[PDB]
């Protein structure tokens, strides 16, 4: 459910890196720039579901 | 639609606070001085206060005379007035350093508490005091970090003569956020010219701003040839313009106001005032480029 | 502490070296500025290892603690 | 007593791999053309290859003709080569860094098995593509720690960290021009650079005007001498060679040969400035 949600959004970090590396920040610097937002959004993102995926796990002891 | 000039922000009787900045050789002081003397012009009612934490005394510089840590009236101009103060020696005189720089936001935020008590300080002995400040702020460190800090102040405090001190600037320090963030109290307005480094470090410098509540919707893109109206600087200008469309996909709602370049450096108030009007409306090639050649 | 009071002082230098390059401007003293800059991650450096010395040092008492 | 120019270099026999990079609209691709036709024509003994992982392609654009990751000989010369490839897509084929550059690395001895003897690397103008160069000593730690396990139940790379920490052998050049963030952004490269034992003596400083030999770019000229001046000051042992801006976009072997010569024999705005204009 969740702990599937985060390795996915691994996944989509990663593929938008490996595109962002194959364009010129100087001539497409407007699109570029835009995916440089996006990657920190998700960077965002994989660090929330760490949280709650490592939370839900300390707190399953119970 | 979003038009690319400031007389949005020129006229507004709203704003209590304007922040000036960029890094490089970007032209920031001298934007600093447009906004304010524009400013000024169209609000002969209000008193507007610039001020210069920027060490290199650029102030006194622009206008050719000069200012200090006494709030001075600008010759020629009866409802503007300037200060430039250097907050590492208001730091030093009064003044652990591992226990402050540890934490981020501190040390900024000791630095800043002196500027206004300066402020304060000029309104209340002279007894004028201002409806509007300009900060033009330094083109290096981080100036608005203590804006993050109650936030990571109270996290802190919860967890763990020295207590006292501490939470009275997580208090301080919130009272000046609750005006910080309100887009119609506060606005920064960014300063850059169109290269890929100065449009980089100037993203960033937006992220940084928003990540703090501080509203920008502002950014002034100086030093445009605009050639087409020389070999090399017609070159210049075809990459200026390259940036520059991609600016205008990047920011929409951003008023990205395009200044054109003068030859040699912009000093005095005539100058500056000739200068500041295309701030207001924008500057354009065909009609203004005599105003440009007459300030050579 | 022959060790930690050199992490005060080291400290308090590059405190008082950062004071002061924020005193000056990078675009015109740039030489200078950048020179300073080089001397504070010097600093820096000198500092994080000291701070892993203590980090260490107590380490290495409390195994003799223990032992 | 340190020359303004990279004369020592496009003449050094010693030298097995040039690194060009830089940041910004700062000239990168065309300094990395004019360094390896440079030393191509004064070594037409040696054979070199220059190689470009900048995505944007940029010479088959400088040079006019079409490169790929098939090494080509480019038209006009007969000791220079071009090679453009994307190490991502090879990859698809400081450890993200790594497994991108042995690509690349393969891609060139695949190339030989007619052999190279000097590699220039237009290195991409984001990102560190050396990430990698700080991995032979991050890869030798992997193969410290994996030997470590064998006594429970490498040199090939070695020698690769020390063909790079070797400055006869390998050396990177900076390339920048006068302007506050471009030197900052230098300066930050050189500091790296120094963390990974990487020799860098060299920096090209392009686009500059020597105006006095037009008000706006006399103005221009002011602030790019007074960087100059700072620059001068700031890395004294360096090679910091000044190169003069071209109005338009240099492309071509011709103009990039006459252009490249004020690599090696500084630029000099009184007599050269003839050069400059039948460019343009
Ligand atoms: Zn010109």
């Amino acid at each position: 459910e969740l702990s599937k949600k985060y390795l996915a959004k691994v996944k989509e970090r990663h593929e938008l890196k490996e595109f962002n590396n194959s364009i010129s920040a100087q001539d497409n610097y407007a699109k570029w720039t835009k995916n440089n937002r996006k990657l920190d959004s998700l960077d965002k993102e994989i660090n929330n579901l760490k949280d709650e995926i490592q939370s839900e796990n300390k707190a399953f002891q119970a | 639609t979003v038009e690319p000039n400031l007389h949005s922000l020129i006229t507004s009787t709203t704003h209590k606070w304007i922040f000036v900045g960029g890094k490089g050789g970007v032209g920031k002081t001298t934007s600093s001085c447009s906004i304010a003397i524009q400013m000024a012009l169209s609000q002969p009612n209000k008193q507007f206060l610039l001020i210069s934490t920027d060490p290199a005394h650029n102030l006194s510089d622009a206008f050719g005379e000069k200012f200090g840590k006494d709030a001075r009236k600008v010759t020629g101009m009866n409802n503007l007035s300037c200060m430039e103060i250097d907050p590492s020696a208001a730091l030093k005189d009064m003044n652990l350093a591992d226990l402050t720089g540890s934490i981020p936001g501190i040390d900024e935020a000791l630095s800043f508490m002196e500027v206004m008590k300066h402020i304060k300080r000029q309104e209340q002995g002279e007894g004028e005091t201002f409806d509007t400040v300009i900060f033009d702020t330094a083109p290096t460190g981080h100036t608005l970090r203590f804006l993050q800090l109650p936030n990571t102040l109270s996290k802190l405090l919860e967890k763990f003569d020295i207590s006292g001190k501490l939470n009275e600037l997580k208090a301080n320090v919130e009272t000046i956020r609750q005006q910080f963030t309100d887009p119609d109290l506060t606005t920064f307005v960014c300063v850059c010219i169109s290269e890929f480094l100065s449009l980089y470090e100037t993203e960033r410098l937006i992220q940084e701003l928003i990540s703090y509540d501080m509203d920008v919707n502002s950014i002034i893109v100086n030093q445009l040839l605009f050639a087409e109206n020389c070999k090399r600087c017609q070159a210049r200008w075809k990459m200026q313009k390259k940036y520059l469309d991609q600016i205008d996909e990047l920011y929409e709602d951003f008023h990205v106001v395009k200044m054109p370049l003068c030859a040699g450096e912009i000093r005095g108030l005539n100058n500056l005032t000739k200068f500041s009007q295309f701030l207001n409306k924008e500057y354009n090639p065909i009609t203004d480029g005599k105003v440009i050649y007459e300030l050579e």
